[PDB]
């Protein structure tokens, strides 16, 4: 009766997908083939809820994504993979070119010829939907499709469906690691057409992961798969709500009303606390109010910044497993003596919580233990403003020489555009500014 | 499905393709009767890249061989995998160009550069989609200089939206092949900068001190250094045809590394080299495969990058591992060598990664880099080339085929801006 | 001895859609209030009584919007008013007097798509342009010094569409005949040009007419009739003594007339294939005159001025490097639906403000 679409643009998105619909298989007892032999045992029981996954008259389940990259390799490595009968044959590609770390190519030139097939599928999996709530959308800053071409199809769906919440999953640039030098134009010009149409986007950094898992998990040398495995925990606590009974629940509008403050401000950061070894799951307790204060420390945060810098606009704690209300008040009446953890005075309020049933699952093949509670966090901070003020400068250190700017106005684009885009970036830096002064009256 | 047309031009385009098409038939597991005889089913998702299906599942190259001396293409056919190449892909004329720039692209090359053209749109039009184009070829001869430039110039006419990747022999700082070099190498590079969208400049006396200082190679025969600038040609489009962690094609290259239209010479390199003998002495990991990469005396160009600053590098491994590693060691080389690379550039490193290393190896990297440190290619053959253009020491031969003193002139003050250029972005702020 | 590079601005007026909205919304809205002949103000404040009222209860809490208006300083403005003659009496006649008189001069448009640059230049028959005005002056001066003077007028016209040169009165030439090729004393001297003699108006008009009949043109939604190419106009003024006692003082001048195509916005257009790849080598073109412009003005960047990144810059080099005085006419549309590409027109128009060059008075023989 609920549901919401998934949309995975882009490499990143796509094994971020990968990940995300392994979890939700092994969370719903969904074989690889698509069939439930839970129904085995109870039929016509509901183990697989249909939030993600609708039902055919077969038995087979079908998950509700859209998966786009403009490149043939990543889409190929899935059907062919594991997971080949469970997804529809409509996994888009219009890989005969990719944009090649292009804003322009995967928005002006080649983004086209792409934008209404996708539209059409995704309009074909809407009409299905019998009370669709929102979308999600996985992407990257920083690659050609995962920029440019999630910004024209933010803009469409905008305008087909309207006031429909659209949640976006991002990996943010890191500020020292990176895997190309055009990172700032395709990041800066993502954002400037992406503010008007997001209402709220969830912000991760792969620096941060690799240093999580180099101190909590004792990887010493991870890969993507880590990262995407981290990411898939995070949403599926963010969608815990829809599926599994809750002491406390939490609709997908309930995140956009609480985390924003003001419309261009919608940028949380998300963390995920209890991240620990099956070796190190020994010798704790890992109770609620351990899980929370780790969720504050400033070295467990998803993005490369320091919330001691900044001032809490808002903060959503979203508790699984064996919780119990009382330990959850009281973690955050801890919380709120520390003197540390700052928060505008124009929120005395602060905290959103959600409570749910459902423990996380153990991923065969992954490496986080089997706790038995866990913690997400989304977290609205004025910090984050530091963050956009580097990828600026860096933006700056190239515009002043035209350096790559000639790929881009020889895809379409003008000039003038790229400072426009600056320009916008300079007042969202003054509105975080303006948002975490204290009042005055 | 992205694909590529490879084009042979001159003696050393063509043995140098010759192993190169030798290196992508084993990588693939195709025989030299064209027929697939591999293991692994990865080999042929993506052997459209390169061959064309014929009949019974045998697999001919996407190559046009181009010479204008027969002899060539005599030793390619009768080569080990001579049978595979289509026997009507060999164009080839009657006499040589004369080691004329001239003669190869007025005179004897524009009299064959139809059919070699005709060959070139029946292969290209017989695409799904087309990359783009990749020419081997050598500056300093004449068939090569001459023939390669005007196709790359007609095909660029023909098929502006697509890529250009020039494998170039420059001329060799101490000792000459030629005494006329100087001519053919300007008007090479002259031809080369407006018609091309990335050159890697190969030096012979670069590869000779790899395979002396590295391989410990007492005799390293031209089959070496086609060896070595093979297996850097096998590494550049290795992305586009397995898959891996993180993609780059031809196009996502080019963007990365050419900051500014007319700065697209690289100077490539390939790790891990070693010894027959120092292989089990040496654990092969991502530090040491970027220690050697990085190395000025692992470079193919024969000009130092610490007489100069990095505009941008490329780093393409293959095989399985971390992506961690490969940041790390890729932010530790920017951090320790922070007076080798522009300021300007927040980010001079681009990655990528794929999951299918070299048949024999668990790991490989191939560098491609674009510094100010060319410059010095450039301005030795100016000085060469004006020391033979103030007294005219052999206009007669070019003068008498057709050409005027302006093209001379105008190639000269290209390159000569060209220099500025570099010079201008190596010391800026 | 110094010459700076003059701008002139032109603002165009309103078409009949766009002035039967505003005019309905004002009982949409003009942005340039052109207030003296050498200042304008770009989006003035106070020109919108709703946002007044807004910000009059909203103390600077979010912008939303403009917060101040920009000021520009130029050399001349024309309003919506304006007429050909008063644009060519005080844009191009000094630089025909100066070409007369011994000294290379060149005027060329600059602008966003559908500006009139071509309105202004070339013009239409019922309202022509600045080179008929131009040609019918010059050859009357040259009938009021007749039996003085020996007056030779040599006519180049070509243009650059994707990065090819294209002789306008000489069809069927290859583009790849033409070439340009410095020689040692860095002339650009473009290969295998027409370079035709009219000896009176109807000869030179009739011949640039039919030059304008071989432009590359097509609509591209931004206006039926949009250039797609640059067009460049060489007029080579040659003058003799008729005394016989010939010296030095024999002389000869250029006068370039140059029409560029507009800068195509990525944001708002709907302009997809062959007319996009045009519009993104025209955006190219000009993005290397910017870089120029840029290298030039700064001193710290005197080393290299990327002349050689099109073959625009390389045909206007001639004018920047030395011994030219230049004219650039800024042509801009003044409406909110352009407020993006128009303020980039003026911000670049700014900067090449501060382009200075040293004139020399030319002598033969
Ligand atoms: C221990 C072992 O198995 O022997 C190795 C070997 O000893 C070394 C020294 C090999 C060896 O290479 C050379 O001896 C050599 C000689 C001249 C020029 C270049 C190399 C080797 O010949 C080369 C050969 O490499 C391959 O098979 C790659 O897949 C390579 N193949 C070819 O080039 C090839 C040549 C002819 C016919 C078919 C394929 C390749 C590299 C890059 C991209 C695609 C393919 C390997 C593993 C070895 C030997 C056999 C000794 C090295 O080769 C490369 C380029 O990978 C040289 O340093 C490396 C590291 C290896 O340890
Ligand atoms: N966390 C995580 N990040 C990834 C993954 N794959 C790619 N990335 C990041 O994605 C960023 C760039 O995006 P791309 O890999 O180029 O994908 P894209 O957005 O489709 O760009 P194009 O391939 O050019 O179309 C890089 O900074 C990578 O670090 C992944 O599996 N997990
Ligand atoms: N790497 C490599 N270079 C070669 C080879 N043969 C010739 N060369 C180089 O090519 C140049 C000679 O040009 P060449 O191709 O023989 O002239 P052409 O036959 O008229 O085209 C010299 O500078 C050589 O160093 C080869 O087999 N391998
Ligand atoms: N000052 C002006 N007065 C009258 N019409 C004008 C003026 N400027 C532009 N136009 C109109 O604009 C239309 C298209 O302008 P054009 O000059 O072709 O654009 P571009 O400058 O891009 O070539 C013409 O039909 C012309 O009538
Ligand atoms: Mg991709
Ligand atoms: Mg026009």
């Amino acid at each position: 009766m609920r549901e919401c679409i998934s949309i995975h643009v882009g490499q990143a998105g796509v094994q971020i997908g990968n990940a995300c619909w392994e979890l939700y298989c092994l969370e719903h007892g969904i074989q690889p083939d698509g069939q439930m032999p839970s129904d085995k045992t109870i039929g016509g029981g509901d183990d697989s809820f249909n939030t993600f996954f609708s039902e055919t008259g077969a038995g087979k389940h079908v998950p509700r994504a859209v998966f786009v990259d403009l490149e043939p390799t990543v889409i190929d490595e899935v059907r062919t993979g594991t997971y080949r009968q469970l997804f529809h044959p409509e996994q888009l590609i219009t890989g005969k070119e990719d944009a090649a770390n292009n804003y322009a190519r995967g928005h002006y030139t080649i983004g086209k010829e792409i934008i209404d097939l996708v539209l059409d599928r995704i309009r074909k999996l809407a009409d299905q939907c019998t009370g669709l709530q929102g979308f999600l959308v996985f992407h990257s800053f920083g690659g050609g499709t995962g920029s440019g071409f999630t910004s024209l199809l933010m803009e469409r769906l905008s305008v087909d469906y309207g006031k429909k919440s659209k949640l976006e999953f991002s990996i943010y640039p890191a500020p020292q690691v990176s895997t190309a030098v055009v990172e700032p134009y395709n990041s800066i010009l993502t954002t400037h057409t992406t503010l008007e149409h997001s209402d709220c986007a969830f912000m991760v950094d792969n620096e941060a992961i690799y240093d999580i898992c180099r101190r909590n998990l004792d990887i010493e040398r991870p890969t993507y798969t880590n990262l995407n495995r981290l990411i898939s925990q995070i949403v599926s606590s963010i969608t815990a709500s829809l599926r599994f009974d809750g002491a406390l629940n939490v609709d997908l509008t309930e995140f956009q009303t609480n985390l924003v403050p003001y419309p261009r401000i919608h940028f949380p950061l998300a963390t995920y606390a209890p991240v620990i070894s099956a070796e190190k799951a020994y010798h704790e307790q890992l109770s609620v109010a351990e899980i929370t204060n780790a969720c504050f420390e400033p070295a467990n945060q998803m993005v490369k910044c320091d919330p001691r810098h900044g001032k809490y606009m808002a903060c959503c704690l979203l508790y699984r497993g064996d919780v119990v209300p009382k330990d959850v008040n009281a973690a955050i009446a801890t919380i709120k003596t520390k003197r540390s953890i700052q928060f505008v005075d124009w929120c005395p309020t602060g905290f959103k919580v959600g409570i749910n049933y459902q423990p996380p699952t153990v991923v065969p093949g992954g490496d986080l233990a089997k706790v038995q509670r866990a913690v997400c966090m989304l977290s609205n901070t004025t910090a984050i403003a530091e963050a956009w003020a580097r990828l600026d400068h860096k933006f700056d250190l190239m515009y002043a020489k035209r350096a790559f700017v000639h790929w881009y106005v020889g895809e379409g684009m003008e000039e003038g555009e790229f400072s426009e885009a600056r320009e916008d970036m300079a007042a969202l830096e003054k509105d975080y500014e303006e948002v975490g002064v204290d009042s005055v009256e | 499905m992205r694909e590529i047309v490879h084009i042979q031009a001159g003696q050393c385009g063509n043995q140098i393709g010759a192993k190169f098409w030798e290196v992508i038939s084993d990588e693939h597991g195709i025989d030299p009767t064209g027929s697939y005889h591999g293991d692994s089913d990865l080999q042929l998702e993506r052997i459209n890249v390169y061959y064309n299906e014929a009949t019974g599942n045998k697999y001919v190259p996407r190559a046009i061989l181009v010479d204008l001396e027969p002899g060539t293409m005599d030793s390619v056919r009768s080569g080990p995998f001579g049978q595979i190449f289509r026997p009507d892909n060999f164009v080839f004329g009657q006499s040589g160009a004369g080691n004329n720039w001239a003669k190869g692209h007025y005179t004897e090359g524009a009299e064959l550069v139809d059919s070699v053209l005709d060959v070139v749109r029946k292969e290209s039009e017989s695409c799904d989609c087309l990359q783009g184009f990749q020419l081997t070829h050598s500056l300093g001869g004449g068939t090569g200089s001459g023939m390669g430039t005007l196709l790359i110039s007609k095909i660029r006419e023909e098929y502006p939206d697509r890529i250009m990747n020039t494998f170039s022999v420059m001329p060799s700082p101490k000792v000459s092949d030629t005494v006329v070099e100087p001519y053919n190498a300007t008007l090479s590079v002259h031809q080369l900068v407006e018609n091309t969208d990335e050159t890697y400049c190969i030096d012979n006396e670069a590869l000779y001190d790899i395979c002396f200082r590295t391989l410990k190679l007492t005799t390293p025969t031209y089959g070496d250094l086609n060896h070595l600038v093979s297996a850097t040609m096998s590494g550049v489009t290795t992305c586009l045809r397995f898959p891996g962690q993180l993609n780059a094609d031809l196009r996502k290259l080019a963007v990365n590394m050419v900051p500014f239209p007319r700065l697209h010479f690289f100077m490539p390199g390939f790790a891990p080299l070693t010894s027959r003998g120092s292989q089990q002495y040496r654990a092969l990991t991502v530090p040491e495969l970027t220690q050697q990469m990085f190395d000025s005396k692992n470079m193919m160009a024969a000009c130092d990058p610490r007489h100069g600053r990095y505009l941008t590098v490329a780093a393409i491994f293959r095989g399985r591992m971390s992506m961690k590693e490969v940041d790390e060691q890729m932010l530790n080389v920017q951090n320790k060598n922070s007076s080798y690379f522009v300021e300007w550039i927040p980010n001079n490193v681009k990655t990528a990664v794929c999951d299918i290393p070299p048949r024999g190896l668990k790991m490989s990297a191939t560098f491609i880099g674009n510094s100010t440190a060319i410059q010095e290619l450039f301005k030795r053959i100016s000085e060469q080339f004006t020391a033979m253009f103030r007294r005219k020491a052999f206009l007669h031969w070019y003068t008498g085929e057709g050409m005027d003193e302006m093209e001379f002139t105008e190639a000269e003050s290209n390159m000569n801006d060209l220099v500025s250029e570099y010079q201008q972005y190596q010391d800026a702020t | 001895k110094q010459s700076s590079i003059s701008v002139a601005v032109r603002v165009r007026p309103f078409t009949e859609a766009e002035s039967n909205r505003l005019v309905k919304i004002d009982n949409l809205r003009k942005i340039i209030n052109v207030v003296d002949d050498r200042m304008l103000i770009f989006d003035p404040p106070e020109t919108n009584p709703l946002t007044k009222m807004q910000r009059n209860a909203f103390p600077n809490s979010f912008k939303g919007s403009r917060i101040r208006e920009h000021r520009f300083v130029f050399d001349r403005l024309f309003d919506e008013d304006c007429t050909q003659d008063q644009v060519y009496r005080n844009t191009t006649q000094p630089l025909l007097d100066s070409v007369l008189d011994g000294y290379n001069a060149t005027v060329f448009a600059y602008g966003a798509t559908g500006c009139g640059k071509t309105h202004t230049i070339s013009g239409t028959p019922e309202d022509p342009g600045v080179i008929f005005l131009t040609m019918k002056e010059l050859y009357n001066r040259i009938e009021e010094l007749k039996d003085t003077k020996i007056i030779d007028i040599s006519l180049s016209y070509l243009e650059i569409y994707n990065e090819t040169i294209r002789d306008l009165l000489n069809p069927m030439t290859q583009c790849k005949n033409l070439v340009i090729r410095e020689d040692a004393n860095n002339k650009i001297s473009v290969s295998n040009l027409s370079r035709h003699r009219p000896n009176s108006v109807e000869e030179v008009m009739q011949l640039i007419l039919e030059g304008n009949k071989n432009r590359t043109c097509s609509p591209t939604e931004a206006n039926a009739t949009s250039s797609r190419s640059h067009a460049v106009l060489q007029i080579n003024v040659i003058q003799k003594d008729r005394t016989g006692d010939i010296t030095e003082e024999h002389t000869f001048a250029t006068l370039s007339i140059i029409d560029l195509a507009g800068s195509e916005r990525a944001a708002a257009t709907k302009n997809r294939g062959a007319r996009l790849n045009e519009g993104a080598n025209i955006n190219k073109s000009l993005l290397a005159l910017g870089n120029c412009i840029n290298a030039l003005c700064d001193p710290r960047r005197r080393n290299h001025v990327p002349y050689r990144d099109s073959k625009l810059t390389r045909l206007l080099k001639f004018s920047l490097g030395g011994n030219c005085k230049t004219v650039m006419i800024v042509c801009v549309s003044p409406s909110s639906q352009h407020y993006d590409e128009t303020l980039n027109t003026l911000k670049y128009a700014d900067r090449a403000k501060e382009i200075k060059t040293k004139l020399i008075r030319n002598q033969h023989n």
